[PDB]
Order: C-alpha cells, then structure tokens, then sequence
C-alpha cells in the first residue's frame, strides 16, 4: 500500500549496530534513555514533533571536590518512605 | 520529634498518593496474572487445531469415516493434544520456580526488614533502614521503609588527631572535625558539636607517627575549677 | 567472578522449521498456535538478560569523577582507575581480563538464528563501573546512601577498620606498612588473573555452554527424522504433495521437538543467569558501596572494602 | 544502677525535651575526693 511507501523511502535514515531504523533522527545530543532499542541507541518523541534517536546518556556529571583534607558532614535529615 | 513526626506523616501521604491515582506502579503484580491468564488463553485455543488431521472435532471424524484407520486421525489429535498439555506444565513449574524464589526473598526481607533494623545497605530501601512495614496485596506483598537520608552538606575540614601535650589524642566516636575557626570540635555523623574533653578523645601514642596531626588543646575537664 | 549475562539470542521459528516451503508453512499453521508461544518466550529471556545488567552495574544513579592529583595518603591504584591511554577507557585489569575471556556466526545466522546486540554496550558499563568505584575512592560509605561526601582516603580506612574491631589507631600509625600492602597485593591480582590456572572460568562456560546448543540446534537441522530425506527439496521435486505431506509431516514433527528442547533448555539456564545476577546485585550493593559484617559473603576473613571491575557478560570484583 | 555523670552524658536544657523527669544526679569525684 502507498501507506507502506513512506516508511520504506525518504531521507530519514540512521543506520545503527542495531540496524536501519527509518522515521527517526540522529540528533547530536544526549538525554536520558525511553524506548530502549539497543546498543545505547535509545529513541523518544519530542518538540516540531518527531521520533528522536539519541546515543543515550548516563547521567549528570558529577565531581565530589575531595581534596586531602576535608571531610564533610551532613547537617539535616529527611525521612524518606519508600515502596517495594 | 514532631519535626520528625511531620515528616514520616506527610511521607506516609505521599505513598497513599503515588500509589493512588493512576501512576501504575503495581506493574510486576499485574505481570503475573496476565502471563497466568495467557496461558491459560493459549491452552484453550489449541483445542482448535487439527494437528493435520480433516478437522479437529472428535464427533465428525467418527461420522465420516470407518475405525479402521479413525485411530490414525484420533492418535494424531491426540498426540497433538498432549504435547500442548506437556508444554503448558513445563511452563508453569518454570514460572512457579522464580514465584518461590520471589517468595524466599520477600520472607527473609520480612524477617529482616520488618523484625528487624537489618543493617545491610539497600536490602531494606535506599538509606538506613529506620523502620519497615508490611501490606498485604492481591497475590503478593508490598513493604514501606521508613528510611534516613542525609541532606545539606558542610564541608568543613578535618584533620586526623589532636597532639596536645606531646601525646597524641585519637578522637573516640567521631572525625575531629577542625571547622574554620577553633579548629576543635568533635562531630558525629550529623553536625552536634562539642568541645575536646578528654573524654570523647583516647591517647595513644606519640605526635610523630600519624602523619596529619594538629596540635591544639584537649580540655580536660576536671582539675583547674575544682581543685578543693 | 560472577556471570550477569547471557547472549540473547532468539529464531525466527517458521524459517527454522520450514524453509519459504509455502506448503510447509500452510502445513505448519495447522500444528496451531505452538510457535508464537516459542517465540515470545525467548524474548521473555531476552528482557531478562538485559534487565540482569542494569540491577548489576547501575545501582548508581550521578557519574562521578577524580581529582586530578592523586594524593591519597600513598595506595597506588591505578589499575582499577581508568587510563587514559587505552581505547574505550578501560583500567588494566578489565583490559587483562577481556583479552583472556574470548570465543560461523553469520553462518548459523543462515538458519534462522540472530543474536541480538546488548542495550549496555561495554563502553557504557566501564563508564558505570569507572564512576562506582570513584565515588568509592573519595565518598566511602554514602554515595550509596543519600548524596555525596568527600572524606580523605586515609581517613575513611580507618573507619573501615573500626567497622572491623581494631581501634582507628593501628591504621592511622602504621599507614606506611598497610599502604605497601595494599600496593603489593594490587599488583599481584593482574598476574594472577593474566595467568591460566582457569581464572575467567565460569564467564566461560556460559558462553561455551550456549554456543554448543546452538551448534546442536542446527546440526539437528540435518537429521531426516526418519523421512525420505532432510532437504524438503528434494520432497517437493520427486513426489506429487499428496505424498509429499507423508514426508513433510514427519520432518516438521522433528524439527518442532528439537526447537522445543532447546527453548525449554534456554529457559533453564535463564533462571539460573538471573539468580547469580541477583547474587551480584547484592555483593555490589553490600560488598562495595558498603562494607559488610557477613562473613565470606564479602570475601575470605574481615572485610575492609571492595572495588568492582568489569568483565565480558560478567561482573569482577576485587575484594 | 545509681546515676552517676559517668553513665550518662550532657546536651542541652531542659525545655525542649518532652517528659524529662528532672531527679537527681551523682558524681564520681563529688564524695571525699572533693575534700
Ligand atoms: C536542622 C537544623 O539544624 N535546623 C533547621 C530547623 O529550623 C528545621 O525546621 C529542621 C527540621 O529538620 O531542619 C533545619
Ligand atoms: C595534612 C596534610 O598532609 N596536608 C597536605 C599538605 O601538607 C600538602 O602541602 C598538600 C599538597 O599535597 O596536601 C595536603
Ligand atoms: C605546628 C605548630 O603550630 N605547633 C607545634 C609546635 O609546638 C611543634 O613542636 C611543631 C613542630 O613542627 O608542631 C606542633
Ligand atoms: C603502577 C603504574 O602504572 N605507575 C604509577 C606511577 O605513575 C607512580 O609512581 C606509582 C607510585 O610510585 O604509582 C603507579
Ligand atoms: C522537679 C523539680 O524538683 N524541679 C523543677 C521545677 O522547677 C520544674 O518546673 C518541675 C516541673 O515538673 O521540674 C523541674
Ligand atoms: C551533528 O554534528 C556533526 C558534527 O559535529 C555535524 O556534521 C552534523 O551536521 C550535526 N547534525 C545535527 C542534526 O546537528
Ligand atoms: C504521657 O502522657 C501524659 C498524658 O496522658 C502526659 O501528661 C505526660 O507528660 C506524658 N509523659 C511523657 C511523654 O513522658
């Protein structure tokens, strides 16, 4: 059917150690992963609204300043409840 | 108290809501009535093949055919059949398998986290485990942990030991921690200090070895004001 | 060493049994809906085998980093710690132990099989492992438990070695001996493991295990089942399909049972993956951010810490 | 055991704690060594 037209043709292409998805874009950033499809290459929609493929990211960059010398403390508590 | 009181109230809200609206997060019990219900679903519809016999109704093989070879189309519905049962069970004691060990699990989380303080870091919840509570659920159980999560830093600056008067005074129950100004009160986990008696600190020891030592004074709490 | 993984493999059931015979596939249909069920339920596996790595190596939840002078009271490690030198940032060790555990493919591939690629390729596990273990070096016992605090690394031994029943004392006196020790011992572990006195062994089974299934499964596709032959061509290019289906029957037969044994083998052997990944997860998150006071279940004798280190399909910790 | 300042120990006053039974405290040196 030449609904099944598109989603074999177009510039939308990205090759991937996954494989050949098509209908998404390989944006140059990185966000947390959603859809997982494998090898890191996540996909999720977005904002003007289309399925992204992003080389997925861990997480926020962090670097606890430790120097030689200085321990730090904590100075209030909050009580958490949690689920299991 | 009630500042810690008003806090494990409130939480005790959040949990009621975060489990009621419609955040599914009873996600691995539903999983496993829907896997039982497929299952079972697929084991009745496999009552509809014929398993390359003319059809799979018992009643119209009888009626179009002669017993000496019906047993050919019958043998082959049921051996057909009873390979379908043969995969269902072996399924469902792979499945029951993992619900015993999900089981064993929860049953020592009770022991533990329930009668227990147990210590083991994240087997009872992230956080040290204040405090647990149980509630019963269709088909399983479902734990609250009351927890103890640290906040709001400081970062102040330690030191290793105190040499006071040659000898070197270790500290007792905290990290002697030297904050910008007199470089002498003893912490402890939280941020309650107190000055240097010679009774949150133990000597031991000469002001050479450990390296790091920060000469000051430990206050000695009994001789100069009662000296009757 | 502890395995977390398993290659998660699945066929396309219809290309195994039939092949693109549209009379054998029609004949197929008719055995019902017994290899949908097939199918899924090694996708099921699959799942597992992914959800396994992220209990293991994601109990962290903020990549962390090093400062960039290394005045740590005098331990050495930089083994454990990434270097900068090699490739995809992998500490020695890890590299050590990737080379020594190694293993067609594309042609059992012409039968049906795939074998799907990981969500957590390796570069992305170092990097988790690489950010627990620094967090560890300068955050002790809470970057598992809150935020994140700096303690020095002298003086977060020595709680450790309070935890143990010696008083901070000993530690803080003779820094200088524990800290050759520890050196010493590092150093030790890499010839150890780059020896060969079966070191990565069970991360070896697993694979060996799996491939020589596999490799039994397409064998299997050789077998007549007791048919005229076993190439279905053959069939269809000597008989007419009324006696054709005598022939086709038998095979498919065959053919199905063998794929039963082997998803039902793969089955078992999930199960058992899973419950060593579920050991794991612990030993990280009770033997390495965070020391623990159960014997052996650490490591043999007290307990001061652990750091874990990354393997191919499994997990290595050095306590 | 009788309360003594030597199983016990010190911090803060006595306003803020909820059922504080403010009775009596000995001390180790208080007897003769306080000669
Ligand atoms: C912790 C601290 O020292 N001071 C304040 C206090 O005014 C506050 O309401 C309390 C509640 O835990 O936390 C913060
Ligand atoms: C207590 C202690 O050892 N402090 C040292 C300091 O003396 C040294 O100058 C600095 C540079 O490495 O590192 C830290
Ligand atoms: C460092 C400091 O300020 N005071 C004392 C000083 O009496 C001592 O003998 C000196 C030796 O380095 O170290 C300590
Ligand atoms: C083992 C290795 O690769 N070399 C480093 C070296 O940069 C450093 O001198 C040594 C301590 O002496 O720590 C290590
Ligand atoms: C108990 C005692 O002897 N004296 C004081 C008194 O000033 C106080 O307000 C009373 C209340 O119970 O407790 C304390
Ligand atoms: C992504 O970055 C590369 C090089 O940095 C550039 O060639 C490419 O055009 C960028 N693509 C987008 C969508 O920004
Ligand atoms: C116990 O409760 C009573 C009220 O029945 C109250 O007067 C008393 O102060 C309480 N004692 C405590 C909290 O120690």
């Amino acid at each position: 059917t030449p609904t099944w037209r598109v989603y074999s043709t177009g510039s939308n292409v990205f090759q991937t150690r996954a494989g050949c998805l098509i209908g998404a874009e390989h944006v140059n950033n990185s966000y947390e992963c959603d859809i997982p499809i494998g090898a890191g290459i996540c996909a999720s929609y977005q904002t003007s609204q289309s399925i992204i493929a992003y080389t997925m990211s861990l997480g926020a960059e962090n670097s606890v300043a430790y120097s030689n010398n200085s321990i730090a403390i904590p100075t209030n508590f909050t009580i958490s409840v949690t689920t299991e | 108290q009630k500042l810690i009181a008003n806090q494990f109230n409130s939480a005790i809200g959040k949990i009621q809501d975060s489990l009621s609206s419609t955040p599914s997060a009873l996600g691995k019990l539903q999983d496993v009535v829907n896997q039982n219900a497929q299952a079972l679903n697929t084991l009745v519809k496999q009552l509809s093949s014929n398993f390359g016999a003319i059809s799979s109704v018992l009643n119209d093989i009888l009626s179009r055919l002669d017993p000496p070879e019906a047993e050919v189309q019958i043998d082959r519905l049921i051996t057909g059949r009873l390979q379908s049962l043969q995969t269902y069970v072996t399924q469902q004691l792979i499945r029951a398998a993992e619900i015993r060990a999900s089981a064993n699990l929860a049953a020592t989380k009770m022991s533990e986290c329930v009668l227990g303080q147990s210590k083991r870091v994240d087997f009872c919840g992230k956080g040290y485990h204040l405090m647990s509570f149980p509630q019963s659920a269709p088909h399983g159980v479902v734990f609250l942990h009351v927890t103890y999560v640290p906040a709001q830093e400081k970062n102040f600056t330690t030191a290793p030991a105190i040499c006071h008067d040659g000898k070197a005074h270790f500290p007792r129950e905290g990290v002697f921690v030297s904050n910008g100004t007199h470089w002498f009160v003893t912490q402890r986990n939280f941020y309650e200090p107190q000055i240097i008696t010679t009774d949150n600190t133990f000597v031991s020891g000469n002001c050479d070895v450990v390296i790091g030592i920060v000469n000051n004074t430990v206050y000695d709490p009994l001789q100069p004001e009662l000296d009757s | 060493i502890l395995p977390v993984s398993m290659t998660k493999t699945s066929v396309d059931c219809t290309m195994y049994i039939c092949g693109d015979s549209t009379e054998c596939s029609n004949l197929l249909l008719q055995y019902g809906s017994f290899c949908t069920q097939l199918n899924r339920a090694l996708t099921g596996i699959a799942v597992e085998q992914d959800k396994n790595t992220q209990e293991v190596f994601a109990q962290v939840k903020q990549i962390y980093k090093t400062p960039p002078i290394k005045d740590f009271g005098g331990f050495n490690f930089s083994q454990i710690l990434p270097d900068p030198s090699k490739p995809s940032k992998r500490s020695p060790i890890e590299d050590l132990l990737f080379n020594k555990v190694t293993l067609l493919i594309c042609a059992q591939k012409f039968n049906g099989l795939t074998v799907l690629p990981p969500l957590l390729t390796d570069e992305m596990i170092a990097q988790y492992t690489s950010a627990l273990l620094a967090g560890t070096i300068t955050s002790g016992w809470t970057f598992g438990a809150g935020p994140a605090l700096q303690i020095p690394f002298p003086m977060q031994m020595a709680y450790r070695f309070n935890g143990i029943g010696v008083t901070q004392n000993v530690l803080y006196e003779n820094q200088k001996l524990i800290a050759n020790q520890f050196n010493s011992a590092i150093g030790k572990i890499q010839d150890s493991l780059s020896s060969t006195p079966s070191a990565l062994g069970k991360l070896q089974d697993v694979v060996n295990q799996n491939a020589q299934a596999l490799n039994t499964l397409v064998k299997q596709l050789s077998s007549n089942f007791g048919a005229i032959s076993s190439v279905l061509n053959d069939i269809l290019s000597r008989l007419d399909p009324p006696e054709a289906e005598v022939q086709i029957d038998r095979l498919i037969t065959g053919r199905l049972q063998s794929l039963q044994t082997y998803v039902t083998q793969q089955l078992i052997r999930a199960a058992e993956i899973r419950a060593s990944a579920n050991l794991a997860a612990t030993k990280m998150s009770e033997c390495v951010l965070g020391q623990s006071k159960r014997v052996d279940f650490c490591g043999k004798g007290y307990h001061l810490m652990s750091f874990p280190q990354s393997a191919p399909h499994g997990v290595v910790f050095l306590h």
